[PDB]
RNA sequence: AUACUUACCUUAAGAUAUCAGAGGAGAGUCCUACUGAUCAAACAUGCGCUUCCAAUAGUAGAAGGACGUUAAGCAUUUAUCAUUGAACUAUAAUUGUUCAUUGAAGUCAUUGAUGCAAACUCCUUGGUCACACACACAUACGGCGCGGAAGGCGUG
RNA sequence: UUGGGGCCCUUUGUUUCUUCUGCCUGGAGAAGUUUGACACCAAAUUCAAAUUGGUGUUAGGGGAGCUGGGGCCUUUCAAAA
RNA sequence: ACUUUGCUCGUUCCCGUUAUGGGAAAAAUUUUGGAAGGUCUUGGUAGGAACGGGUGGAUCUUAUAAUUUUUGAUUUAU
RNA sequence: UCUAGAAAGGUAUGUCUAAAGU
């Protein structure tokens, strides 16, 4: 038999046609994505500090740092540090998620634009994007959204949009 | 008969395993796996110089014998001395048995004797 | 089997007159119907006549250049015709089951009460009550919405997209039974 | 380092083995799995080799110094046809007593997990 | 006899497996090594690494790995026109059988 | 039969960038589409290093399983569930 | 959560330490909360057993790295062939030599690669424990403090 | 209960067993400790709110009771000289 | 070896007597095994015992010495 | 000649039906 360690559900006689259909099951994909998000979150969130090996301080060090002065230490209440840690975690996540993307917005009318920046007509990763689009065997998945697709073809030329300013542009 | 069940009975005996490369391993034998995966405790790996002036040793086995890491460096010949090597089974060419063992009690196959007697 | 040379031995040994009951002539023509439905849920069991590859490639040679044996065609047509007429009976049973749902008693009395409730501005009131009765018939449809796949006889639906239909139409059942219908259409055109 | 005399490869999990292979290469990495075919899974292995040029320095006649090519490979699995010997190098990060504490704690957590899963699916 | 040779080996049962092994040793190609184990004649084995050995056979196996005794290894080596003949005497020895080429039986 | 932790780990890395060196010396590195039970892998959009160094590019490749020397999966599969020693499977069917 | 539709699939066999004795069940098998010995595992518990555990009476030190810098360091060594033209040493598929056409394929690197040696910087790891600032030793050295890590050996 | 001295506070989210309150002129107060409690990740319903699915945390030190084992001693009993 | 009769040496005690015998303990003591208790030192302290599995995982045996790992094309050699 | 009763599940999939306010 087979046992999906992430899923926690058994299965009957392990045939590759059953197993491969399980491994692209939507519910298995949700369980696996939760598992790996939580494990990466646990290894980020785990502050393991070095063990402390305290040596006995000497005399002249003790005179110098007993004759410097004493500094005040600041500390906060419980709700303050909880609110601050929520702020710090969302700021680290938006730095990890964002990316500068102005070279894509800035060449938006250029002549060979659809052959490089479209990301579906690229010659290196061109076939992969079309290949991994997914079946969408759900009618209501396509029936949810009612906007336009805006598929820019690879066959586009320099002639269309001859004057870029007159078609209404946006300032950066 | 399967003759690895003879090798399982030799425990804590010094052997001198010839490998397929040419390097020989000399140490206290231990639990031998059923596919002849020998585990040796206190080994003295060595690689014999060919004892002709013009000839070459094995190059692959020489680099392997250094990259065990425990090669005692200042010595002249390729001798590495380490503890606990775990030799994979399909690489042992021949095993030089100790001399003192009594073959006439070791080579009695218990399972063959049982299968001849019970049938 | 377990070691791959065992399975390879199995294949070469089944590779190594040509008449009588020993050889399934229906497989020999091609696509034995007890072979196309081995593992599925419409499984007939095992093909009674044995199947063998040396005989099959000898038949490939014979119908390549030598001759054709029409007794094989009439035997295959008999087995094909009895299976196709049996599954025509079964799709008749399936649409009978849709009818028997459609002429259910309490649903007919409910639609009869709503159709007595259907009884200028009289036409506007009648059309509003008849659109309510049309939505009652469509509520009975929203309980089911079943059409019948005309080849295999299994149920289908139209609210579902083309892609889950494409998931159905590349089946073992539906491809096997399409192959049966196509050899039946070919032999009934050719014999007539 | 000293390894126990009766310690097969099933017992040396999370040690830092030094797996020799058929080519003179050596994969110094932390072991974490193995198999019937003896094809390990090394965690942080560093595939070394002695080059064709410096191999004359190992030829039999201060000390000798060899410059090897450390090439970092993260979480390899090996193919067991290639392996030639395994030698232990370093002990684990944890002790034995600490691994005992952590193993009892993991088994306790698994039994609580299955208890909650069973009593949730009965509800 | 015929019933165990003709069938594939996965259709035999356990008593027929052991009977087949006894048949393969007693009436077969390894009957050479078995006759030399009983009759105490020295064998000459040509290993795959161009070492020839000469010994007596205490036991053998289905893989042709064998426990020898009074082993006399004989190999030749050369680098160019310089060439010597070498000899090594080993008392008791286990030969892993995947290296053998031709077991011979001395007249 | 049973596969054990390495071949099952290789099946856990279907979809991600792996880097494998054959026994002839070559090094292929791409997205791993379908591995199999005998470590027989496919690789899509690969960057193929020949043994003397000449790197080329090729769309898909199917190595024989027997020629692989190692396979370098991503780092996060250290935390894969099959490495958990004390596991509590619920119930057989 | 419930329900229906459709797809895919339905399990290699045997065993759980050995030897030996005693007893029994219609020559062999099977069994004994039967009996001895051997092996193995766990748990305890021990050895004058072996190895290792970082200055403050000071600004140090050990083991391991650097996929760190000086650094284009110092010394060497490489950078495609053909068909022809003009000349050309020349057994070759005009090879050698300068210039060009045409033709095969053609990882990048030449601040590279290979060899050699040093200096500086930065990481990770631990008992930074307790007592003491002392005159020991041929059977060479009270190994006669509390622990911790790893191995050896013995018993229950 | 108070006062003084030494050492540590990197315990960096100022004791890290959790929640709430709280602090460097201080080292504190309450509540809780496994058919549970708590922290967090994901998603769709168009803020939060809610449910469903996952990953974790639930600690360290000392003391009375009962108990497994070892060493020494005393008393008794059976056996060997 | 049992058995009896007297002599001699002798562990301890008594008696005829401190020559030496008679009687008793067949002893004082040492070792091994068991119970009780003293004290020291180390560990555990919420789950454990019996039974049932068309129960999971390990290990072994056999298919398995025939192209995918373990019964050889990596000592570069003619 | 020695008495034939085939499983009953698992995962994947869409659709229906439904449960929510401020
Ligand atoms: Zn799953
Ligand atoms: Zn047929
Ligand atoms: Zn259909």
């Amino acid at each position: 038999r087979y046992y999906c360690e992430y899923c926690h559900s058994y299965l009957t006689h392990d045939t590759l046609s059953v197993r491969k259909s399980h491994l692209v099951g939507k519910n298995h994909l949700r369980i696996t994505a939760d598992y790996y998000r939580n494990k990466a979150r646990d290894i980020i969130n785990k502050h393991n500090h070095k063990r402390r090996h305290i040596g006995k301080r000497g005399r002249k060090e003790r005179e110098n740092s007993s004759q410097n002065e004493t500094l005040k230490v600041t500390c906060l209440s419980n709700k303050e540090k909880r609110h601050i840690m929520h702020v710090k975690k969302m700021n680290q996540k938006e730095l990890a998620q964002t990316s500068i993307d102005t070279l894509k917005l800035l060449y938006d009318g250029s002549p060979g634009y659809s052959k490089v920046f479209v990301d579906a007509n690229r010659f290196d990763i061109g076939d992969l994007v079309k290949a991994s689009k997914l079946p969408q065997r759900a009618n209501e998945k396509s029936a949810h959204h009612s906007f336009k697709q805006t598929s820019r073809s690879r066959d586009e030329t320099c002639e269309s949009n001859p004057f870029p300013r007159l078609n209404n542009p946006k300032k950066l | 008969m399967k003759l690895v069940n003879f090798l399982k009975k030799l425990r804590n005996e010094q052997v001198t395993i010839e490998l397929k490369n040419g390097t020989t391993v000399w140490g206290t034998l231990q639990s031998v796996s059923p596919q002849m995966n020998a585990i040796l405790t206190d080994v003295k790996l060595t690689l014999p110089q060919p004892r002709l002036n013009k000839l070459n040793s094995n190059g692959i086995a020489m680099a392997s014998l250094y990259l065990t890491g425990g090669q005692q460096p200042t010595a002249s010949d390729n001798i590495a001395s380490l503890q606990y090597i775990n030799i994979r089974g399909n690489t042992i060419r021949q095993i030089i048995l100790p001399d003192s063992l009594n073959l006439d009690s070791l080579l009695v196959d218990q399972k063959q004797l049982n299968s001849l007697r019970r049938s | 089997m377990s070691t791959p040379a065992a399975e390879q031995r199995k294949l070469v040994e089944q590779l190594m007159g040509l008449h009588d009951p020993k050889i399934c002539k229906s497989y020999l023509v091609g696509e034995c119907p007890y072979d196309l439905f081995q593992g599925t849920k419409q499984s007939l069991g095992k093909c009674p006549q044995m199947h063998l590859t040396k005989h099959k490639i000898q038949y490939e040679r014979e119908v390549k250049q030598g001759k054709t044996f029409p007794e094989f065609e009439r035997e295959y047509l008999a087995i094909l015709s009895r299976f196709v007429n049996e599954c025509n009976g079964q799709i008749s049973v399936a649409l009978q089951n849709l009818k028997h749902t459609a002429e259910e008693r309490m649903k007919i009395q409910q639609v009869t009460e709503e159709l007595d409730v259907l009884d200028l501005i009289s036409k506007r009131k009648e059309v509003a009550k008849r659109v309510r009765n049309i939505t009652e018939n469509v509520g009975q449809s929203a309980q089911q919405k079943l059409q019948v796949c005309e080849v295999c006889g299994a149920y289908l639906s139209r609210l579902d997209t083309d892609r889950r239909l494409a998931d159905h139409f590349l089946g073992k059942i539906h491809l096997g039974y399409v192959k049966m219908r196509e050899d039946y259409d070919r032999l009934m055109k050719n014999n007539r | 380092i000293q390894v126990a005399h009766s310690s097969r490869l099933a017992n040396l999990i999370d040690y830092k083995l030094r797996v020799l292979t058929q080519d003179g290469r050596v994969y110094i990495g932390q072991l974490m799995a193995f198999d019937k075919h003896m094809n390990l899974v090394l965690n942080e292995c560093i595939e070394e080799r002695v080059p064709k040029t410096q191999l004359d320095k190992l030829r039999p006649r201060t000390t000798l110094n060899i410059k090897v090519e450390k090439r970092v490979l993260g979480l390899t699995i090996l193919r067991g046809e290639q392996i030639l010997s395994t030698v232990v190098e370093d002990k684990p990060l944890l002790s034995k007593k600490e691994r005992l504490v952590r193993d009892k704690k993991e088994k306790k957590q698994a039994q609580k997990q299955t208890k909650l899963r069973k009593e949730k699916e009965k509800k | 006899s015929s019933q165990i040779i003709d069938r594939p080996k996965h259709e035999l049962s356990r008593a027929e497996l052991e009977e087949l092994e006894e048949f393969e040793f007693k009436h077969g190609p390894m009957s050479l090594i078995n006759d030399a184990m009983v009759t105490r004649t020295p064998v000459i084995i040509s290993l795959r690494n161009n070492h020839k050995i000469i010994a007596r056979v205490k036991a053998f196996d289905r893989h042709c790995n064998m426990v020898l005794e009074n082993v006399k290894e004989l190999w030749t080596e050369k680098k160019g026109k310089n060439v010597i003949n070498r000899e090594r005497f080993i008392s008791k020895l286990f030969l892993r059988g995947d290296s053998v080429i031709v077991v011979l039986k001395t007249p | 039969t049973m596969n054990g932790i390495p071949v099952k780990l290789l099946n856990e890395a279907q979809g991600h960038i792996v880097s494998l060196e054959l026994t002839t010396g070559a090094t292929y590195r791409g997205k791993l589409v379908e591995s199999e039970d005998s470590m027989n892998v496919q690789l899509r959009d690969v960057i193929a290093t020949e043994p003397q160094g000449a790197v080329t590019h090729m769309d898909q490749i199917f190595v024989r399983g027997s020629q692989i020397k190692f396979i370098v999966v991503p780092d996060l599969l250290k935390n894969a569930p099959l490495f958990k020693k004390n596991s509590s499977r619920p119930m057989p069917p």
